[PDB]
């Protein structure tokens, strides 16, 4: 809604009488696929992609980041229509600081001088900010209230049969004989991220390999999700954010 | 392959002075990518090592 | 730093502890006590003022520990309260004991070792308040004190303590007359309050006063506290107000 | 601690302690060096 | 001291350039204003006001300031917290004045080399005099100025220098036809408030993002004007409903009426739309989930 | 973030907050089971989850929901240590307060006291929080069906009915429904059985997930008595909803 | 600030005009000030009217010396603020640095501070000097002392400190007669009422006082400035400082 | 700082990080207030529940100490209930000894006062969370009203407030505060001041109203012997709070 | 006298006569001077209700006359707001008023999308009903139309409520 229609057509909007919503926060946790939302949206304009961490920016090199955003917008103009995205707002995340260590001041630097440059001062023309993050609990009040933006997205966990659309799209790649036993496997694959059922896939098919088939059978799928289960929560904390 | 300490040719953090080993940091990533030129990566495995 | 605790010295051998207890009294208002011949005259200011604040039910910054000593208070109150109950404890237990009224150099002596005390041992705070005790005793007539945050005592015939130390000092110290009439005494206390004061308008809420006399009402150690409307009126003789 | 200086402290300091040395030990040609402390210079010199 | 041309062979001077070229750029993006619709004349008028007696004024007429005897005004600091409209407002006044502002920002003043910094600062000043009237405006003054002063490393002292820069001009020796700098902040905690000081930068207007009905209504004028909503969807039932809401929450709910306005294949926002706005982009309700123990 | 403070209970950080207190508020959703307690007219259910992973176990032991006294029974999300240490607490100043004052312990007294003790907890930093969501159920012998759940912290608040585990905010909204729906504050049965019965249908729409006796344990506390129903008690009633 | 016109004549003007009274009466020659105490005080201003009137050079060194490169470097140009001095001499050097640097450099040590440390140092030995004096009359501005570093600080290489105050009533009434006058004069005379009314607490407010009144009658459009505009005026400003300070008599000890 | 882990050592700037962050604490709670009268004492404060299922009907945040005095809170809602507990243990100690019935309002500020110092006075115990207002009656002082905050000093008042929308609040006291003003008075800028703190979700049944008046021999619990006073504290109703935001 | 016992809501009204004053001898440069000199001395705004109903309704006569009739409209809306919620003793006579002057505007904005919202059964043609508002409305579309025939039938009879 945010992004795609008024790029597409500015048209629409000039006929409603109201200037074109821009911005949408992202947020969820780690391999919750927000890299490949945002991506996907600006794939079907065929809109420009840039991706950009904003911790690749941060130097001992003090301005280095104000440098670095300067001309990544700049750029951006000629390759509209296209979206920034902005990965991580959450290394540049929090205002207080301007005090203490260089690196505190830097995080001011970067977010004061981008202020401007959503606020169309400027001119976002047929560009169009999105903007991922981890920690929205931790971000910039300037940049993180209404009018920088037009809707909040929370992304949390994938969803009790939005996990079993994720098994569709893997278990379609795969050689299989057809299975019918995702049923209980994503019940046992409670709490998980599309990151770690892209793992079950592999690994189910790993074991094929092992045993000698070609075919991921029912057998081998049970397997995967036990096993990336234990895994999963031995290297994790089970960490907690929104 | 068998590359070694990724804790110098690829940091993840920029708090280190690096502009060269900067450029070897976006070349480990086109290896990758050039070890699906048989299909898979089975023929061009990697290995790798890193301390921290 | 070496600020961690009262046990542990710098290599130049000062304690911080003691030096911020020193400056934790100039962080709240001027007191200001007199010696005159004819009374000690004690005043004190306010650090406090809301438009809605009252403080007519009570001193923040005098208590008598005694029918004949009394004290005037600067530092945290808090800190202030435990002490000024500890010191009139003890002076009703003299009375108890011997039947007559506390020596002023006893009760200033008492509380400056219980304050170093916290020095001395433990984990327990040192306490920063300065009291200045104004009292009359057989010994030496009227007697004016204060007692440092650094736990001894120095005798007086004028000590300002709370904010503008300097300023209090040197102004009291030039009117200065080794007579004093306690009328002087008073119209000096108000004078030298006003200049170190940032409130332009130095009104009677902004103010604490008693005169403490033995040469009004013989044979009698009589310390009063002046009202607000007593106040009100020095202030027009000043013209203040 | 930028840049434009993170090498000239470090050639210019240990450049000099060399040549003096490197003379002989003469009791000829004597160097005074005035210094604010030795909290403001490397913890050894050149060394006693 | 100034620009100058010579020749490539001869090596000597030939013709004269101004000083205005070759340094950094007058106004970073087109010298007239974007909006030409306005949401600092429909919005905050009366803030506004004040902005306009001491920064248009005395640029158009110096004849009024002669009439008192009083002389040019001193400095504009806009602080409130943000969604008040401040970096429009300023640039609203600018174009209708017609100086053409500097902007630059002040984000970039800092650079990772040494002693460049406070070397562009001086060229701004001379500058804006080269080009005079014209108004000086610096977009934030939220990293120049501070909380506490450091310098444990060189990198804290770079920061410094460039707020020593600041006031040293902005005495002025050399006097100014400008207004002088105007500066945004968005707090008084990210100043220093015994260096600004009155004198010097003397106007402070706090923008109120607490309101009432009347600061609201103006917000909701300017909406009227790009969109003039049906007669019978009511504009006025918005109002009353609200208590504490800033400018950019109120941008936000046209932005969201008339996007599901899009939605819906419509060409008319309606007074449905406005509620569901109304809800939402407001945040919080979150501090009741499990606290309850600080009440 | 963190300086110090977390370390410690009587460290306040900038804004006031006690962190340590509300990582206890993070450690009672650890043993993942899920409470329900309702109230109908003459008497407080209780039901928690039954969460028997293991078959190495015995499936009678396990249960969180502890009868502390004769009129007060108590539901334990949270640690198994400290759920056996704060009944100990629990049963210990209920049986004291019945010989001190003569006369038994309302559901209230006994929610109002735990929490003080655990204040004191959170005042001295020798103690530590107990983490520990208790909720007591009693029908008191003066103001009859009573919920009074008690946090981590040592607040205490009555209710109509609560859900407490990591899936509460589910079983929030259909209870929610519930009462707003019929415009009074309880369920409307005088017969214990069918509230039992209702308090389980509505478990099972919070949560979304069919139970079995091996995944309910039910506290039922009447006026002058409290029982905790056995397995096959709990079997019967799920067997009326299934067919009613 | 009278006291501060005095003395800034005393020690500037008179060994530069004959150096041969103040050696035959005293003995050595004063190397300079260091001027402190609250901004707005019009040091620099004061200062500026000394260099006018003395006959000597300007310049004024505004802040640190690094930025300067468009030939050397601005390490150097210190070294040549002796040759400077000396050749233009008879010269006044208002030298700044506020140092809002602060305390933190003044124990600093580490850093990039050795560059700006040495910047101030070297200054120090051309005026002293080894042989020969290039100028006496090297001058310090400041806010405070403690943000001073120590041997610029440490007196007898660099003379005499001079505080300036917050101004007092009979300041204020002072600095706010001189600027009236250009203004418009109030009927009845309300010149008296504003000092009273409030001190400031720098002389940037006394001025600030000034230009807000005379702004006051200009919306409304009246030539004339009365008695009302200097009311709003004084209130203000007052109301500026009465914010910042407001909880310290509610949660508070 | 290195003085705000610290419960013991001053700074050099004086007092603890420790009281300044307790203060804070205090400010995260709701707002109440109490406004003095001429012939009484109006005591209100605001219920938040966060569950509509949630029943704070039986939680107090008015409390009665003794009949002659009681208390509010603004800050951490467990710390209020053992620091009163406390409170009447020790005001039966200090007066109903002396006197054999309730101390006067002086006395008991005082002491209330005494325990928040010693939670102060020993390092690794933390302050109190609270800061309370004590509003009473005696006969030879009249009706009064303090503050008695976590630092372990109280201050006498006419009218405050504290919690989260204290300085809004305080400035409203000031102007319609008035020399005399009657009981139905202050409840009347009480309601309007309160108003302030929230909006579509106040009506007076989820505002605790209470006073301290005038005796009650009604509320005594015995009768029958003129030669004794009511408890001049009384706690009014849902109706009767009501009633008054009816009539506003 | 009292210049030196200024801050009493008695003098805010003094100051608000000046601009009724002011107002009727028809210059308004000592109308708008006067109205500052009640705004800033009332800061004291939790003084008294109808002191502050007063307060709006005369900077709306004055802004009508700057002819801002956006800024008309505010302060005339936050007029009515109050003697309509506080209690009928005079109130509904300057209630009336009010109402007259908010249609007054916003015709002049000529706008009637807004005008129709003003009119409703709510207050406008229920708690108030008046020969003033309907003499208002048949002007309004009148205007609207650009039938200067439609406004000549209009206020013949309706001069009355006009003048
Ligand atoms: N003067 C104004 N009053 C009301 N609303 C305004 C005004 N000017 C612009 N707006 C609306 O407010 C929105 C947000 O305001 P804007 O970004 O200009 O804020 P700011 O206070 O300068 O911000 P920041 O602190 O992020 O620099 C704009 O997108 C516009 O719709
Ligand atoms: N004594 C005075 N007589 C008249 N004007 C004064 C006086 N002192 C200061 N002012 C005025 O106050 C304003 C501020 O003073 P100025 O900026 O010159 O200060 P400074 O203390 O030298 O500053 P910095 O620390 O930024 O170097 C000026 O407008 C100046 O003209
Ligand atoms: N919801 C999902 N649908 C499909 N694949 C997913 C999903 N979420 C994550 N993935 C997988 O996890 C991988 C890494 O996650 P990524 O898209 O980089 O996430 P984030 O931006 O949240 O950190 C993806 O490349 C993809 O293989
Ligand atoms: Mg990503
Ligand atoms: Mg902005
Ligand atoms: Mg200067």
């Amino acid at each position: 809604e945010v992004i795609e229609l008024p790029l597409k057509n500015p048209e629409i909007f000039q006929r409603v009488g109201i200037k074109p919503p821009k911005g949408v926060l992202l947020y969820g946790p780690p391999g919750t696929g927000k890299t490949l939302l945002a991506k996907a949206v600006a794939a079907t304009i065929g809109a420009n992609f840039i991706f950009s961490p904003a911790s690749g920016i941060v130097d001992k090199y003090i301005g280095e980041s104000a440098r670095i955003i300067r001309e990544m917008f700049a750029y951006a103009k000629e390759h509209e229509p296209c979206i920034i995205f902005m990965d991580e707002v959450d290394a540049i995340g929090g205002r207080r600081f301007s005090e203490g260590t260089s690196a505190d001041r830097e995080i001011q630097r970067t977010l004061m001088e981008l202020l401007t440059q959503m606020d169309g001062f400027d001119n976002l023309g047929q560009t169009k900010i999105i903007m991922a993050t981890n920690r929205p609990d931790t971000l910039d009040p300037a940049l993180l209230r209404p009018g920088r933006l037009d809707r909040k997205v929370e992304i949390p966990l994938p969803n009790e049969a939005g996990r079993l659309e994720i098994f569709k799209i893997h278990t379609a790649k795969v050689k299989k004989t057809g299975e019918f036993d995702f049923e209980a496997a994503v019940k046992m694959s409670d709490g998980f991220n599309g990151a770690d059922i892209r793992n079950c896939a592999t690994e189910a098919g790993f074991f094929a390999i092992r045993d000698d088939r070609d075919h991921i059978n029912p057998d081998d799928l049970m397997k995967a999700v036990r096993k990336v289960a234990e895994v999963k929560k031995l290297e994790g904390t089970i960490e907690y954010q929104k | 392959i068998f590359i070694d300490e990724l804790d110098a040719i690829g940091t993840k953090r920029f708090d280190s002075e690096k502009s060269g080993d900067r450029e070897v940091q976006r070349t480990m990533l086109e290896l990758l990518n050039q070890l699906d030129g048989f299909s898979s990566d089975d023929r061009v495995k990697v290995l790798a090592a890193t301390n921290r | 730093r070496y600020d961690s605790r009262t046990t542990i010295f710098s290599p130049e051998g000062r304690l911080y502890q003691v030096e911020y207890a020193l400056e934790s009294i100039s962080h709240a208002g001027t007191a200001i006590g007199i010696m005159a011949s004819d009374g000690i005259v004690l005043a004190a200011e306010r650090k406090v003022t809301s438009t809605l604040l009252e403080q007519d039910t009570s001193t923040e910054k005098l208590y008598k520990l005694n029918d004949k000593i009394a004290v005037a208070v600067a530092g945290l109150t808090a800190d202030a309260e435990i002490l000024i109950n500890t010191a009139r404890i003890h002076a009703q237990n003299y009375l108890k004991t011997y039947n007559e009224d506390i020596p002023v150099e006893i009760l200033v002596r008492r509380l400056s070792d219980i304050k170093q005390g916290y020095t001395q041992h433990g984990g327990l705070r040192p306490f920063g308040v300065s009291f200045i005790y104004a009292g009359y005793d057989d010994r030496y007539g009227y007697q004016l004190y204060t007692s440092n945050p650094s736990g001894n005592y120095t005798g007086w015939k004028a000590i300002s303590v709370g904010a503008n130390t300097s300023a209090a000092q040197t102004l009291l110290q030039m009117d200065y007359k080794d007579d004093m009439k306690v009328d002087d005494a008073i119209e000096l206390a108000l004078k030298t309050l006003s200049k170190t004061t940032d409130s332009s308008a130095l009104t009677y809420d902004r103010l604490e006063f008693a005169t403490i006399r033995k040469g009004a009402n013989d044979g009698e150690v009589y310390q009063k506290i002046f009202k607000p409307q007593e106040i009100k009126d020095i202030l027009v003789k000043t013209g203040i107000t | 601690s930028n840049s434009g200086g993170e090498r000239e402290i470090q050639r210019t300091m240990l450049e000099l302690l060399n040549q003096l040395d490197g003379f002989d030990d003469r009791g000829d040609v004597k160097v005074i060096m005035a210094t604010n402390k030795i909290e403001t210079l490397d913890p050894a010199l050149i060394r006693p | 001291s100034m620009s100058v041309a010579l020749h490539r062979h001869s090596n000597a001077l030939v013709d004269i350039l101004p000083p205005d070229s070759d340094s950094s750029i007058s106004v970073m993006g087109e010298n007239e204003k974007p909006d030409v619709t306005y949401a600092d004349v429909g919005g905050l008028d009366m803030q506004k006001q004040e902005i306009r007696e001491a920064v248009e004024l005395p640029l158009v007429q110096a004849d009024l300031y002669e009439q008192i005897g009083i002389d040019p005004p001193r400095g504009v600091l806009l602080y409130g917290p943000p969604g008040t409209g401040k970096t429009m407002l300023v640039k609203a006044v600018a174009n209708s004045t017609k100086a053409a502002f500097i902007r630059v920002n002040g984000s970039e003043f800092v650079h990772k080399y040494l002693g460049e910094g406070p070397r562009m600062v001086r060229d701004v000043f001379r500058l804006a005099r080269e080009n005079a009237p014209s108004i000086i405006f610096i977009d934030e003054v939220d990293s120049i100025a501070t909380k506490r002063f450091d310098a444990q490393t060189g990198s804290d002292r770079e920061v410094q220098r460039i707020l020593i820069e600041l006031l040293t001009q902005m005495d002025g020796f050399d006097q100014s036809t400008n207004v002088k700098v105007i500066m945004a902040t968005n707090r008084a905690d990210t100043l220093d408030p015994a260096l600004l000081r009155p004198g010097r930068l003397d106007r402070k207007i706090e923008f109120p993002s607490l309101r009432d009905r009347r600061e609201r209504r103006l917000i909701f004028g300017t909406i009227a004007s790009k969109m003039s909503l049906a007669p019978e969807a009511d504009l006025d039932s918005l109002i009353i409903r609200n208590d504490s809401l800033s400018g950019a929450v109120i941008a936000a709910i046209m932005q969201e009426a008339g996007l599901r306005a899009v939605r819906k294949n419509r060409y008319v926002i309606l007074q449905s739309d406005l509620e569901e706005a109304y809800a939402t982009q407001v945040k919080t309700d979150n501090t009741v989930d499990k606290f309850d123990f600080y009440k | 973030s963190a300086a110090g403070y977390d370390r410690h209970i009587t460290i306040f950080s900038p804004e006031g907050r006690l962190y340590q207190v509300e990582y206890a508020f993070k450690a009672t959703n650890q043993t993942n089971i899920n409470s329900l307690a309702v109230r109908g007219k003459d008497c407080t259910v209780v039901i928690s989850q039954k969460k028997v992973p293991d078959k190495l176990l015995d499936p009678t032991t396990v249960s969180y929901i502890f009868c502390i006294s004769r009129t007060i029974g108590m539901v334990v999300n949270g640690p198994i240590p400290d759920a056996r240490n704060a009944a100990l607490r629990a049963k210990a100043e209920a049986a004291e307060f019945r010989y001190k004052y003569g006369y038994d312990m309302p559901c209230d007294v006994l929610a109002k006291r735990m929490a003080n003790l655990s204040q004191i907890y959170t005042q001295r930093a020798y103690m530590r929080p107990l983490g520990v969501i208790l909720t007591f159920v009693s029908v008191d012998e003066e103001l009859g069906p009573s919920i009074y759940k008690t946090d981590p912290a040592g607040y205490y608040v009555g209710y109509k009915a609560t859900a407490t585990g990591p899936k509460q905010q589910e079983i929030t909204t259909n209870l929610e429904n519930h009462f707003k729906k019929s415009k009074i504050d309880h369920i409307n049965e005088e017969s214990w059985e069918k509230v039992v019965e209702f308090a389980i249908t509505h478990m099972i729409d919070a949560l979304g997930t069919e139970f079995s006796k091996n995944d309910l344990e039910v506290g039922v506390a009447t006026k002058d008595k409290f029982f905790t129903l056995s397995a096959e008690n709990i079997e019967e009633r799920l067997v009326a909803i299934a067919e009613q | 600030l009278t006291k501060q016109i005095k003395e800034i004549k005393e020690v500037i003007e008179l060994p530069v005009k004959h150096p041969e009274l103040f050696e035959s009466l005293g003995i050595a020659q004063p190397k300079g000030v260091i001027l402190y105490g609250p901004p707005g005080t019009g040091k620099t201003l004061l200062a500026r009217a000394v260099a006018h009137h003395t006959d000597c050079k300007f310049i004024r060194v505004s802040g640190a010396e690094l930025v300067q490169k468009y030939i050397g470097e601005g390490s150097r140009m210190v070294r040549e603020l002796f040759v400077m001095a000396r050749e233009h001499a008879p010269s006044i050097i208002f030298m700044d640095e506020i140092d809002s640097i602060g305390s933190t450099r003044v124990e600093g040590s580490g850093g990039g501070d050795s560059e700006v440390q040495r910047t101030m140092l070297e200054l120090l030995n051309q005026l002293d000097g080894f042989e020969t004096s290039k100028n006496i009359k090297i001058i310090m501005a400041t806010n405070r002392l403690d943000i001073l570093d120590p041997a610029l600080l440490r007196p007898g290489r660099i003379d005499r400190k001079i505080e300036f105050p917050p101004p007092s009533v009979a300041a204020r009434a002072e600095i706010l007669r001189i600027h009236s006058r250009k203004m418009n004069l109030t009927r009845g005379i309300n010149l008296r009422k504003v000092a009273e009314k409030m001190n400031g607490c720098s002389g940037a407010d006394v001025k600030g006082v000034c230009t807000e009144a005379g702004m006051y009658a200009l919306r409304e459009r009246r030539i004339h400035v009365t008695q009302e505009d200097f009311e709003l005026a004084v209130g203000k400003v007052m109301n500026k400082n009465q914010e910042t300070a407001i909880s310290v008599a509610k949660l508070f000890k | 700082d290195r003085y705000s882990f610290s419960l013991t050592t001053f700074s050099p700037s004086g007092k603890l990080g420790q009281i300044d962050y307790a203060l804070t604490a205090v400010k995260q709670g709701v707002t109440s207030l109490g406004i003095k009268a001429t012939n009484g004492v109006v005591i209100a404060t605001e219920k938040k529940s966060s569950s509509p299922l949630a029943m704070s009907e039986t939680l107090s945040k008015v409390s009665l100490l003794t009949p002659d005095i009681g208390a509010v809170y603004s800050g951490m809602g467990p710390d209020y209930r053992v620091l009163v507990d406390k409170s009447r243990k020790v005001a039966h100690t200090s007066y109903k000894r002396i006197y054999g019935e309730y101390p006067p309002t002086k006395l008991l500020v005082s002491e209330v006062a005494k325990i928040m110092q010693e939670a102060t006075q020993s390092g690794g115990v933390r302050p109190f969370g609270v800061s309370l207002l004590i509003a009473g009656h005696d006969e030879f002082n009249g009706f009064s009203l303090y503050q008695v905050d976590p630092s372990g000093s109280y201050f006498p008042w006419k009218a405050t407030a504290i919690g989260k929308g204290s300085v809004a609040a305080k400035t409203f006291l000031e102007k319609r505060w008035n020399d005399e003003l009657e009981l139905e008075d202050a409840i009347h800028i009480a309601l309007l001041t309160l108003k302030e703190s929230v909006e579509g979700e106040f009506n007076g049944d989820t505002i605790e109203l209470a006073i301290i008046g005038d005796e009650n021999p009604d509320l005594l619990g015995y009768t029958g012997i003129p030669t004794d006073k009511g408890p001049r504290f009384r706690k009014l109703t849902s109706q009767e709070i009501n009633d008054r935001l009816e009539a506003l | 006298e009292f210049k030196k016992l200024d801050d009493k809501p008695s003098l805010v009204d003094v100051h608000l006569l000046e601009s009724k004053v002011y107002h009727k001898l028809r210059n308004l440069a000592k109308s708008k001077a006067s109205l500052t000199a009640a705004r800033t001395a009332a800061n004291s705004i939790y003084c008294p209700t109808q002191t502050v109903a007063e307060l709006d309704l005369m900077s709306g006569i004055l802004h009508c006359e700057d002819k801002d009739y956006k800024t008309a409209f505010s302060y005339f809306f936050e007029s009515f707001e109050s003697y309509h919620n506080l209690t009928t003793h005079n109130s509904y006579e300057k209630a009336c008023q009010v109402l007259k002057y908010m249609l007054l505007s916003k015709i002049m904005l000529n706008l009637i999308d807004d005008v129709k919202n003003i009119l409703n059964a709510k207050y406008t043609k229920e708690t108030y009903q008046s020969r003033g508002i309907d003499a208002m409305k048949a002007v309004a579309e009148a205007y609207n139309n650009r039938s200067l025939l439609d406004f000549n039938t209009a206020l013949k009879q309706y001069e009355k409520e006009l003048m």
